[PDB]
């Protein structure tokens, strides 16, 4: 079971918190553009996810023209980013 | 619905282990005709209700193949079978040395036949059994569509609107 | 009414190009007047002297409305013919739907004053 | 039938959660993420049960366009916090 | 099921004994000596730090915002230990349908651990300082996703068990030669102190040191392996422990030798220097199994 | 469609179409009836000629008719509690 | 114990109860961690490991992470306790009574609803599939493909070009 | 802005092409959201507090519109399971389809955003991109003309002309009058859809051209009735004659070609034994005319807006379709009454 | 040369990582079309049967035989 | 079913010619431990 593996890790992690607490007795809009670029690149990576997974069966002449095309526009987006990006 | 009877399933089945059958793909070469008859029955008629007598021949021929291995060369076959289960999920790697011990024993018999290419869609011309067109699912022919208007259109009224 | 045995891409069907096109029609002349009218008020919005006597880019304004209007009328002559053709073919095929009544001298009430 | 009685109910609950307000404009965009999340599960169950194989790519595309709105609308929220002090529904000028 | 308990308690000991090796290797790199007064060779200090920090050392609350401050260690320690599950140590604990997808996701979910701790303090100077540290972790996970997707594109599916079979005679260091340099820098993402630095203090870095071992073993599978040998699991494990710890010394090497990059210039390392290089390699790794037949 | 796609292919929309490798649809056989029934405009505006083939196709995706049937068996199985009940397996 | 999907579906709605209620964007942010992570398990139970882990990589590994930034940019520092807030607890208590009261009627299998569809057993017909396929099957063994759907790759690329350019022009 | 403004503008043009040339349900879903990402930068433009408020009010209404539309797409998998845009096959999904498209258009219940969005638009170039945007939800409605219930379309069309006819009476803002004529005309759009789907496409042709002629003549900067007042004497007097041809045409007047929709919408409806609805259409249309009645007095009269400052230099705007389109907008009722066949 | 010799050595001096971004990605596009080796990869990709084989009923047909080893069908033997 | 109205014949489908998987959703209602093990390809995975 996967749930048996997960819960045992989390319950012992919370158990250490019980030991940690009970046992002792006595602004800037420029950083937002980073999060914007990250989220927009994630989806291009998400579209480029099935590369070592779909190439096994599908035609190569049809895929290669489209597979590189996603990485091209992933670099073209960065080419627009180069012209005045920021001081950070 | 009307299913098959209680005494329709063939006796003596699934005696071999899951990987014991996977150990020998010589079953694809010898005893292949009854397997192909059941295969051709399924693509023609999708229901399991009609193609079960062909499957009885499959189960009968399968036992005939394995009993030959039970009689002759039982020692190198079981050694290859203990090798195939000892490995994780590779199923063919780290067992090629004991694969050399196999086939060599079988070469004395006529049972030894290994393809180094595959199947690549084999045709069964000898098959008759039942005719293919017999309406597999269709009940109604579907009502005839709107008749196609043949002939060139001519202007008669020239606009049926309020004016001109 | 709606489209049945007709497809898009290239506005006239070309397969049903049998009917004769509009040649020197009064409908073409009125759009030609509108092409001239569009070449009159362009000198009114953009300040140019005399709508009748000004710059001669009006020849483009006359030709464009005639060119587009000709194919638009060609679409009109096509679609009205097809709508009529499908109407006539529906009566010829079914026959039972369209009923004919002939010869009647029925009595009707007469109004006074 | 069984599962669809909960995930459709979760969609209608989030539909109320969008249009109901307590002055916070951040919570509405957070519920737009939940709306796409509820649409993701409802689409997943329809495609995975009835083995489509081809339609499995469609919620992945839906996931991309989920994040397209929930970033470009989120960027406009920052512009409200640039012009005004703190983001509020009550703080408006349009008539 | 005793195996899960055999992958928490001896794993936490490896995190505990890391503090000695971090003090001893860096020590000998600085001509000073490691711990010696504590035990025979200072081996009794990891347990001594555990008694000191947990039992008598209290917590003076800055604000204690009800749900948070106690929730952030659960996202720290819990998610760091779940990463150990799908690891292809001879026969893994419940082998995943897709290995690396679980590896990349739980590492990207580990970003919350530093996020919720930023919310834990009321002071504005803490959270602005926290978001700056999130910005480093958020950016290098793009490169972490790209390099992984180009390594797997050479050979194997998402399963971690197939990554052993491809390295039967040849390591993946040599075909992915610029990526071997690239992945080593991108692993320094989860506040590794070598590129840049920002409940109680004790258990918070117990998860952070665990992630360092996690990336050290992850490098030792994706780039190392030598063989598998299903007959003897012992010969693989002895060889793996040497390969993994040699990379563990290298993380104690970069931290010892090299200063901070300046936060801005660390963000200039990505997008301007790293991302044009990795995407060009990603373009190159698409063409390779098509140019020459090799799509497993 | 408001504007048709002539001399170009961008469909792959309907179920039981061209498979990714050879993988079948769960309701492949039922649409082999449905598409063949309603390929003309006869049962498109009226939708009465293909009512028999639509009810079985609606049964394939929802399985509501089997759901009511299996519930009736399960309720009668619960009715056999402290009565004449027998379990073969 | 016997149910797998139905127990997780209740926790899924329970997360959305905190969205109908407005317990400040920080506690509402915790909803996407709870309902999102459980939302993976609902997808994972029917099959398709790839599609279930997509929420882990994007919603739980990007979307709410970026939403964590904007909570610090606007309406920050302290979240107000939902117990002290008026009508917020009222929306929470009415939200749970639309779900928990319904579950009692789902007991004994069949239940009456606003829609025509009934609840059913949801134990034997919970999977709704027999054997189907064999190798590289389960519908999502070959899930996403660049082949056949070549048009959809271009248009997704267009919108992701728009996103980078447009947000730069806004800020 | 250089090429990037044209590229963004071209993706709205491309976005509606995906909506027009389509067969898949998720394909049109993309087409709507391709516009959502692309209208917002033109909504902003001049870095305004009004532009930020309008775009946020525009997004939060139209993002919820798309997600309501996606629900109708998913119910189309719950029942039938066919992903071809032809019918909804549901009495439930048809409700969540029409109401979601009503949100994107200016239909009755979801109209509140329309006047306040139009006010926040910086320039006349951005004002076109709402009247042209309404082509996208109308194109889908033409595809799914059957299986959609009369009780929740015709009620939304009747109420929209009622609220549109009373929604511009207490308004003086030139943008606000155009925003409520939008709500008024959308009632005339969806009323045809059951009684033959044809003429709805022609109603677009008349509307889109007639609205584009307004804002291209509003290139001489005017936001209120009092700002468009100082135009008769201080500015050119021939410009007031050509706007008069567009003001009166928007209302139901037979010498002008803005009566050409009101020609066929009543005609097609009266064919199908309905007389009580077209009576209610034409009477409420006079309230739509009444806005332009008081707006014609800004151009026909003196009204005393002299202003001491006088312009000597001649005005040079864009005026791209400001000459070709008003000639067709003024007179086409005598030119092409047979154009019903040519368009649809 | 006006820019071939001029605007190449300047790129090596000023940010030489940008040289790698265009050259390696450039070779990723041009080389797949030039090389006469891509034909072999397509052959085995179609030859690998993921789905079960189907038998066709033959009535006077050529290039088809029994499942046993015989000179019939495709059966790729490209470099063993 | 002996006292009710159901005949347990003809099946739910009105076609009665195609006959699909049928016992994919059924697979016998009796003995829940066998039913849980049968539908556990994704869960546990052993």
């Amino acid at each position: 079971n996967l749930m048996l593996a997960l819960l045992t890790n989390f319950t012992l992690a919370t158990l250490l918190v019980i030991i940690a607490f009970w046992l002792p007795q006595l602004f800037s809009m420029k950083f937002f553009l980073v999060a914007i670029t990250f989220l927009l690149f994630d989806l291009e990576i998400a579209l480029l996810l099935p590369l070592p997974w779909a190439s096994q069966t599908a035609n190569l002449n049809t895929m290669l023209t489209m597979a590189l095309f996603l990485i091209i526009l992933l670099a073209v987006s960065l080419a627009y980013e180069w012209t005045q990006k920021g001081l950070e | 619905e009307l299913p098959s009877l209680e005494d329709l399933k063939v006796q003596e089945v699934k005696v071999s282990s899951s990987v014991l059958k996977a150990a020998a793909h010589h079953y694809g070469a010898q005893c292949d005709k009854p397997n192909k008859e059941f295969m051709l029955c399924r693509w023609e008629e999708k229901d399991p209700r009609r193609c079960l007598e062909e499957g009885k021949l499959v189960n009968q021929c399968a036992l005939e193949f394995f009993r030959q291995i039970k009689r002759h060369c039982a020692e190198p076959f079981t050694e290859y079978w203990t090798c195939i289960d000892y490995s994780g999920l590779q199923l063919f790697r780290r067992c090629r040395k004991q694969q050399a011990q196999f086939d060599e024993c079988v070469l004395d018999k006529l049972g030894w036949v290994r393809p180094d290419l595959g199947d690549l869609s084999k045709v069964t011309k000898v098959k008759t059994d039942r005719p293919l067109p017999e309406n597999p699912y269709h009940s109604r022919a579907r009502p005839e569509p709107n008749p196609e208007v043949e002939g060139d259109l001519k202007p008669a009224r020239h606009g049926s609107r309020l004016f001109f | 009414g709606r489209q049945g045995r007709a497809t898009f891409q290239f506005l006239p069907d070309e397969a049903r190009s049998l009917p004769p096109p509009k040649l020197t029609d009064p409908r073409l002349a009125f759009v030609g007047f509108l092409g001239y009218c569009s070449g009159l008020i362009d000198n009114a919005i953009r300040r140019r002297p005399v709508l009748l006597a000004g710059l001669h880019r009006q020849l483009l304004y006359i030709t464009s409305f005639v060119f587009v209007g000709y194919y638009l009328l060609k679409r009109q002559d096509y679609m009205y013919a097809v709508r009529d053709h499908d109407m006539f073919s529906y009566i010829k095929s079914h026959x039972x739907x369209x009923x004919x009544x002939x010869x009647x001298x029925x009595x009707x009430x007469x109004x006074x004053x | 039938s069984m599962v669809y009685m909960n995930i459709m109910m979760a969609f209608t609950v989030s539909l109320v959660g969008l249009l109901m307000y307590r002055s916070h404009l951040m919570s509405s965009l957070l519920c737009l993420e939940g709306m796409m999340l509820s649409l993701f599960v409802m689409a997943a169950l329809t495609i995975l049960n009835s083995h489509f194989t081809l339609a499995s790519m469609m919620p992945i595309i839906l996931l991309v366009f989920a994040a397209c709105e929930a970033a470009l609308g989120l960027s406009l929220l920052v512009m409200v916090s640039n012009t005004y002090g703190t983001d509020y529904v009550q703080n408006l000028n349009l008539l | 099921m005793i195996n899960i308990l055999m992958l928490i308690i001896p794993i936490l000991l490896a995190v505990a004994f890391l503090t000695l090796v971090e003090r001893k290797v860096l020590g000998y790199m600085q001509l000073r000596k490691g711990p010696n007064v504590v035990g025979p060779y200072g081996l009794l200090q990891p347990i001594a730090d555990a008694i000191k920090l947990f039992i008598k050392e209290p917590l003076r609350p800055a604000t204690s915002s009800a749900s948070m401050f106690i929730l952030a260690p659960i996202m720290a320690l819990g998610l760091a230990l779940t990463m150990w599950i799908p690891l292809p140590m001879p026969y893994p604990l419940i082998n995943m349908n897709l290995g690396v997808l679980f590896m990349l996701a739980m590492s990207s979910l580990a970003v919350y651990s530093i996020l919720w701790s930023g919310w834990a303090s009321n002071s504005k100077y803490a959270l602005i300082g926290a978001l700056r540290a999130v910005a480093q972790t958020i950016s290098y996970e793009v490169t972490l996703a790209i390099i992984l997707l180009s390594v797997l594109l050479m050979s194997g599916s998402f399963t971690l068990s197939t990554l052993i079979t491809t390295q039967e005679q040849m390591w993946l260091i040599l075909p992915a030669w610029p990526l071997a340099m690239m992945w080593f820098i991108s692993t320094l993402a989860e506040t590794n102190r070598a590129p840049f630095d920002l409940g109680p203090f004790a258990l918070f870095f117990m998860a952070e040191y665990a992630n360092i071992i996690m990336m050290n073993i992850f490098t030792a599978i994706l780039f190392l392996g030598t063989s598998h040998n299903p007959h003897m699991p012992e010969l693989y494990t002895i060889n793996f422990t040497i390969k993994s710890l040699l990379l563990t010394m290298s993380f104690l090497w970069i931290r010892a030798s090299y200063p901070r990059f300046r936060y801005d210039q660390l963000m200039h390392l990505l997008w301007k220097n790293f991302l044009p290089l990795t995407l060009a390699l990603c373009m190159w790794h698409v063409s390779l199994p098509i140019l020459t037949s090799g799509i497993p | 469609q408001k504007r048709l796609g002539v001399d170009l292919d961008r469909w792959m929309t309907i179920q039981s179409a061209e498979q990714p490798h050879g993988i079948p649809s769960r309701c492949h056989a039922f649409e082999k009836e449905w598409i063949e029934c309603a390929h003309g405009i006869g049962s498109i505006r009226a939708e009465k000629e293909c009512k028999i083939e639509f009810e079985d196709f609606r049964e394939c995706l929802l399985r509501q008719k089997t759901m009511k049937r299996l519930h009736a068996i399960r309720r009668q199985r619960e009715k056999l509690i402290k009565e004449g009940k027998y379990t073969p397996p | 114990m016997l149910y797998i999907v139905f127990i997780l579906s209740v926790i899924f709605v329970m997360g959305f109860v905190g969205f109908s209620s407005k317990p400040s964007p920080i506690y509402g942010g915790l909803g996407l961690i709870v309902s999102g992570g459980v939302g993976c398990g609902i997808v994972l139970n029917f099959g398709g490991s790839f599609l279930g882990l997509m929420v882990f990589l994007i919603y739980l590994g990007g979307m709410m992470v970026v939403f964590g930034y904007t909570t610090a940019m606007a309406t920050e520092q302290y979240p107000e306790i939902w117990l002290s807030n008026k009508a917020v607890l009222g929306a929470f208590v009415t939200g749970l009574l639309m779900e928990f009261f319904m579950v009692y009627y789902v007991l004994k299998d069949k239940e009456v609803e606003v829609v025509f569809e009934f609840n059913g057993l949801g134990d034997w017909v919970i999977y709704d599939t027999g054997d189907s396929g064999f190798f590289s099957e389960e519908a999502m063994g070959i899930a996403a493909l660049y082949s056949y759907g070549t048009w959809l790759v271009i248009v997704t690329g267009w919108s992701l070009l728009i996103g980078v350019v447009v947000i730069m022009e806004i800020t | 802005n250089p090429i990037i403004f044209i590229i963004i503008l071209l993706t709205i043009m491309l976005g509606t092409i995906i909506v027009m040339i389509s067969s898949h349900w998720l394909l049109v879903w993309i087409g709507f959201e391709m516009n959502m990402l692309a209208i917002i930068p033109i909504m902003m433009k001049n870095h305004n507090p009004r532009a930020t408020e309008a775009s946020t009010k525009y997004f939060l209404t139209q993002s919820t519109a798309s997600m309501l539309l996606m629900m109708a797409v998913i119910i189309n998998l719950m029942f039938s399971g066919q992903w071809t845009v032809m019918k909804l096959f549901n009495p439930m999904a048809s409700m969540l389809m029409t109401m979601a498209l009503a949100m994107k258009l200016g239909m009755a219940p979801f109209h509140f955003w329309v006047p306040e969005v139009t006010q926040g638009i910086p320039l006349s170039s951005g004002l076109i991109l709402l009247t042209w945007q309404k082509l996208a939800p109308m194109s889908v409605l033409y595809q799914i003309f059957p299986s959609i219930n009369l009780n929740l379309i015709l009620t939304l069309s009747v109420l929209s002309i009622l609220i549109g006819g009373w929604g511009g009476l207490n308004q003086t803002q030139l943008r606000k009058i155009m925003a409520y004529s939008s709500i008024a005309h959308m009632g005339w759009m969806t009323a045809v859809l059951p009684y033959n789907p044809t003429m709805t496409l022609l109603n677009l042709i008349i509307y889109i051209i007639m609205t584009s002629t307004m804002f291209t003549m509003f290139m001489a900067n005017s936001t209120t009735t009092t700002l468009s007042l100082s135009h008769t004497w201080n500015k050119t007097p021939i410009m007031t004659v050509l706007i008069l041809a567009t003001l009166l045409s928007m209302g139901g007047l037979p010498p002008l070609s803005g009566f050409m929709p009101k020609w066929m919408i009543i005609q097609e409806m009266t064919k199908n034994n309905s007389i009580i609805l077209p009576t209610f259409m034409a009477i409420t249309a006079l309230l739509n005319l009444y806005f332009y009645m008081r707006l014609t007095y800004s151009t026909t009269l003196t009204m005393f807006p002299s202003t001491n400052n006088m312009k000597m230099k001649w005005q040079f705007p864009l005026m791209k379709k400001m000459t070709f389109l008003p000639t067709m907008v003024v007179l086409s009722t005598m030119m092409l009454p047979l154009t019903p066949m040519l368009s649809v | 040369a006006e820019r071939v010799a001029a605007f190449l050595k300047n790129v090596w001096a000023k940010e030489p990582v940008l040289v790698a971004s265009f050259a390696i990605a450039g070779l990723a596009v041009i080389l797949p079309t030039l090389s006469p080796y891509t034909k072999y990869s397509l052959m085995i990709n179609x030859x690998x049967x993921x789905x079960x084989x189907x038998x066709x009923x033959x009535x006077x047909x050529x290039x088809x035989x029994x499942x046993x080893x015989x000179x019939x069908x495709x059966x790729x033997x490209x470099x063993x | 079913v002996m006292k009710x109205x159901x005949x347990x014949x003809x099946x739910x489908x009105x076609x009665x010619x195609x006959x699909x998987x049928x016992x994919x959703x059924x697979x016998x209602x009796x003995x829940x431990x066998x039913x849980x093990x049968x539908x556990x390809x994704x869960x546990x995975x052993x």
